[PDB]
RNA sequence: AUGGUGAACUAUGCCUGAAUAGGGUGAAGCCAGAGGAAACUCUGGUGGAGGCUCGUAGCGGUUCUGACGUGCAAAUCGAUC
RNA sequence: UUCAAAUGAGAACUUUGAAGACUGAAGUGGGGAAAGGUUCCACGUCAACAGCAGUUGGACGUGGGUUAGUCGAUCCUAAGAGAUGGGGAAGCUCCGUUUCAAAGGCCUGAUUUUAUGCAGGCCACCAUCGAAAGGGAAUCCGGUUAAGAUUCCGGAACCUGGAUAUGGAUUCUUCACGGUAACGUAACUGAAUGUGGAGACGUCGGCGCGAGCCCUGGGAGGAGUUAUCUUUUCUUCUUAACAGCUUAUCACCCCGGAAUUGGUUUAUCCGGAGAUGGGGUCUUAUGGCUGGAAGAGGCCAGCACCUUUGCUGGCUCCGGUGCGCUUGUGACGGCCCGUGAAAAUCCACAGGAAGGAAUAGUUUUCAUGCCAGGUCGUACUGAUAACCGCAGCAGGUCUCCAAGGUGAACAGCCUCUAGUUGAUAGAAUAAUGUAGAUAAGGGAAGUCGGCAAAAUAGAUCCGUAACUUCGGGAUAAGGAUUGGCUCUAAGGGUCGGGUAGUGAGGGCCUUGGUCAGACGCUUGUUGUAGACGGCCUUGGUCUUGCUACAAUUAACGAUCAACUUAGAACUGGUACGGACAAGGGGAAUCUGACUGUCUAAUUAAAACAUAGCAUUGCGAUGGUCAGAAAGUGAUGUUGACGCAAU
């Protein structure tokens, strides 16, 4: 039911002797064995993820925060990304074009990962067949096919 | 020719209702339920099936005795030759690379 | 069970305190393209498995069948 | 022998779908289903496993990538945006 | 016939691109077509050997 | 109107399994050959795709507005589908 | 359907025997799931039911019958249900079920009132239910009842829980060796914790291999025909669970090094990230020999037992082929905006806690020995008489096995095994009917409408237009052949590439015996073979390393068993897809693009649906929708390439 593929990506606990896997969007760029790095001091390269009050002007990104412990909110969906047009060092803001254009505002300390989403120019293929619908609408939920109303 | 029925009680054919038809001494076909076919062991990080281990259902297994669960090599049952020789590539070099970071790290500060 | 071919070890498993009974068979088979022989064999029942020793030649048969013990009870035929 | 003249591997669809969504279909199933160089080994062993996943025969090296190509033409310059503005950093 | 020692390993390859195509019939219809094949590279062999001389 | 029962039939979704002779057509991809200076184009093989097709098992039922129509049957039987 | 006999007061129907047929193995045959509940089997019996009858019964009265450590339920979890802590609700109860709950047991040590407390190391999962075709520890064969069996008898196994030793390995290099290596050797310490594998798994297509069956040669027996012929026809010739040795693709390892690129599948993938080649390792599906096990089963000859029954006996053997059907498996390839389950459980690795030597301590995931495996189901039908349709009602109900011939074929048609011969009957057999048919000449003039029937209709060769989304239309339309006998040609597999001396002629038979040359035909009498066979020969006893001629071409020679295709003569009162089987075709017009779906019981449609196109709302302290509230929810295990409304 998603046309981005995932990411399982492990994380050694710190705090106690054991390995935590994570589901990551896999951003398009990313392979297995890549080396995803998380935080503050983590480099610009895609894939990593980084609060949005670390990165300079002109980035794009993705899976970020609406608030900063939702552990990613928007832009989520295949080929998407969210484009940094601005910090607020003042009251520690920063302001993102999402993909629909619109214009929001969101903290400086939220997080998000760095590249666009892979999956994307899915939706350039004609679906042809009234099959293929069934088989994309089987696995998603029960939305298809539809009746219209005047009839 | 003779024709055979079900030993069991269900009367559908699956994977766990295989049946193989067996010439008895009798004179008579009878049918033979097969179990389920044994899956090679893989390795955890290549994946693919390692060799030299015994491959049975997996609560028989309890049964074999070490010979045929553990080769005399680090990593016996669990990771496949190749897979630990580049793991003991990995470890040495990198550790090996370490220090070699260290070194430089106690110059270059010294002399800052 | 199993079947073993070794006559020393044979005498040691008919006294190994756990065979009570033991019987012999006598098969009339052929061999090679020639004329066929007397063939032996001799079957000791244990607690778990049933062991046996099978001698196609009637000429060690002889010697071995005396070193069976008598509180052995065989099953002639 | 040129078995079939213009439509190749969507002719597959009989007559069905009308002419422009066959051709736009027969577009994409070109590269879909082609084969790729990998950045790891470089052999012509990269193809399309899954929605959006590229995978390598040798070396088991899988590449994230767009739906129908390894690399889509509206994200590569993504990488070139970030390197390019990578660089700032330091100098 | 590649491990038969008459041929060599190149001339095999050629012949097996061909018999996975066409132009390769029958039993019979390789066996003198390998033949020619050997007797034309015979031909200038023999002629190569004399024109040097 | 109040209060209870019903998806063993059928309506829809999910989980779990099960079933679908035999032929026709012939896509990519591949191989060989030929043409030409190139671009590239034709010939001959494989190849099995294709919510394709003729057609049994199965699912519905178009027509005879056949049979029956106080029936074998509160809707079934036969042929043609 | 018919004949005869038996029983019976009472036979078109009961039984038996003899014929004639049918289902034709996608059964009118063998077993089951749900359902039924004793219909199963025996005795006796006909007032009632079996729309005729009936001494017959799925009926009546009386009784018998279902045996499990291994087959299943038991256990796990899926979609889902639901109890606590909580929050609503006057309330019956509703929400959620790990969320605003301080929610648990657990190994080491203490021991010697410590019973088990106590002092530390600890881990935190976090009710329960929920799929007798989802996962699942372990068994088969022979035989035996009136009715039971993978359950009973006999024989032969394996698994789990537990207790204890015996034997082996280990060791003063105290917790093993070998191989360069993939790895191996029956055993060959080891906790908390962490990690990994199995369970665990899409569909289709072709190919390789295995099993069951089919076809068939030799031989050992029986039965059938025999007016004539047929080394003829049919039939038996079988081997289990479990165990030892051994055996394959795939994959990997050592040497070596590549263009004059080479290996290679039906299907073009692979190779300096290292091929081809040479040599090895591994999983053991499967298969082979052996044990089980030939004393078992089967086919035959004599013995006589009103009987209860057996004994003596023989064989139960050696092969061959295949696009053969069913099925299993392996390496693959195609498909996707579907890439195609979870947990219990079992094992392994990292780690190093803890303990340990030889006067012996471990070793009970080495071999052997001892004990136990509780409860519940097991009979029968499973269908035009055992289930549901008021009935024994042509209706409906899930699934495994499935032979021979013609034939593409699980099509139609006939037959072998098996099972029925059952559904009221007798005589003439009027109209009118129901179901099959045939009609001289014309031919749709009939009718609202060629509605119903009819014609072509299989296969091979030739040939095929308008239009088009270039893929189709298109087996378009339209022509030529098809039987039988005798031939011709083509399409493969497996072996062999020499002579003279030499060594083994690892069969060395042969002449002598040496001495295992022995059993077999209660000691001995003395009688027999030595199983004519280990051990050495003076030897005539079709594979060869060495030299020679010169070794090569032409390529040859020997065996083997399949069908397919094409062609040539002859032949038949010109018949040949001879029965069955099986497309009418073309010019157009209206309309829905197509596949698909619905008014299950009068409308299958140009109606709905479908891909495509466009618009709208929504950046979650949200958009749409539910609830009586809620600390409630569906989208949402979601994020603008998404959800929702059109």
């Amino acid at each position: 039911g998603r046309g981005a593929p995932l990411a399982k990506v492990v994380f050694r606990d710190p705090y106690k002797y054991r390995l935590r896997e994570e589901i990551f969007i896999a951003n398009e760029g990313v392979h297995t064995g890549q080396f995803i790095y998380a935080g503050k001091k983590a480099s610009l390269n895609v894939g990593n993820v980084l609060p949005l009050g670390s990165v300079p002007e002109g980035t794009i990104v993705s899976n970020v925060e609406e608030k900063p412990g939702d552990r990613g909110a928007l832009a989520r969906a295949s080929g998407n990304y969210v484009i940094i047009i601005g910090h607020n060092p003042d009251e520690n803001k920063t302001r993102v074009r999402l993909p629909s254009g619109a214009k929001k505002v969101i903290s400086s300390d939220a997080r998000g990962v760095i590249g666009v989403i892979a999956g994307g120019g899915r939706v350039d293929k004609p679906l042809l067949k009234a099959g293929r619908a069934f088989h994309k609408y089987r696995l998603k939920r029960n939305s298809w096919p539809k009746t219209r109303g005047v009839a | 020719a003779q024709r055979v029925t079900f030993r069991r009680r269900n009367p559908y054919n699956t994977r766990s209702n295989k049946i193989k038809v067996v010439k008895t001494p009798g004179g008579i076909l009878r049918a033979q339920h097969v179990k389920k076919l044994a899956t090679r062991p893989k390795c955890g990080d290549c994946g693919s099936a390692l060799q030299g281990i015994s491959t049975l259902r997996p609560r028989q297994y309890a049964t074999v005795s070490k010979t045929h669960k553990t080769v005399s090599r680090a990593y016996g049952g669990s990771r496949c030759a190749n897979c630990v020789k580049e793991r003991i590539i990995r470890a040495f070099l990198i550790e090996e690379q370490k220090i070699v970071k260290k070194v430089v790290k106690e110059q270059t500060e010294a002399a800052k | 069970a199993r079947e073993i071919t070794d006559i020393k070890q044979f005498l040691e498993l008919t006294r190994r305190a756990d065979v009570k009974t033991a019987t012999v068979k006598i098969n009339k088979k052929l061999n090679k393209a020639g004329k066929p022989f007397r063939q032996t064999k001799f079957k000791v029942r244990g607690s778990s498995s049933l062991y046996t020793l099978v001698i196609n030649d009637a000429g060690k048969a002889k010697k071995l069948i005396q070193s069976l013990p008598p509180t052995l009870k065989v099953n002639r035929l | 022998a040129k078995r079939t003249k213009k439509v190749g591997i969507t002719g597959k669809y009989g007559v069905r779908y009308g002419s422009s969504l066959r051709r736009q279909v027969k577009k994409l199933e070109i590269q879909q289903h082609a084969r790729y160089d990998c950045s790891f080994c470089g052999k012509k062993t990269v193809k399309r496993g899954a929605a959006g996943i590229w995978t390598c025969s040798c070396c088991k090296k899988t590449v994230a990538g767009g739906a129908y190509t390894v690399s889509t033409a509206a994200a590569a310059t993504v990488r070139s945006t970030i390197r390019r503005l990578r660089e700032m950093v330091e100098a | 016939y590649r491990d038969a020692g008459k041929i060599d390993k190149h001339l095999y390859h050629v012949l097996y691109k061909e018999s996975k195509g066409n132009a390769f019939k029958h039993k019979r219809a390789l066996v003198e077509h390998i033949i020619q094949a050997k007797a034309d590279a015979q031909r200038e062999k023999a002629l190569n050997e004399e024109a040097e001389a």
